[PDB]
């Protein structure tokens, strides 16, 4: 996999 | 869980897309899903996230009521319907696990190379 970050602002 | 991105496609912007995220067949009912985008220029995101055991749903303010996030009664697919498209959308969609579903930075493993969705006049 790409090991890889992500913002997450989900409501 | 190995998980994989289909249904892009380059539309007209105010078409739509339905996105699909499978596990070669198996079923996914357990598992925390998200569909996040890297769109040019912009960290990627987390646009919807389904928990699927508890049955809560997520979505960025951005996408919020025009996307949703959902299983069919195979539930082997999460599928991301994406409406009212807009030149913002633009972007390579990802999806991976994403365990509760949490806000915040985390690292996922994503074993997709994305599909990627351009929407242009």
């Amino acid at each position: 996999p790409d090991r890889k970050a992500a913002v997450s602002h989900w409501q | 869980v190995q998980l994989v991105e289909s249904g892009g496609g380059l539309v007209q912007p105010g078409g739509s897309l339905t996105l699909s995220c499978t596990a070669s067949g198996f079923t996914l009912d357990h598992y925390d899903i998200g569909w996040f985008r890297q769109a040019p220029g912009k960290e990627r995101e987390g646009v919807s996230c389904i928990n699927n055991s508890d049955d809560d749903t997520y979505y960025a303010d951005s996408v919020k009521g025009r996307f949703t996030i959902f299983m069919n009664n195979a539930k082997d697919t999460v599928y991301l319907q994406m409406n009212s498209l807009k030149p913002e959308d633009t972007a390579i969609y990802y999806c991976a696990e994403a365990r509760g579903c949490k806000r915040g930075r985390y690292e996922y493993d994503f074993w997709g190379q994305g599909t990627q969705v351009t929407v242009s006049s």
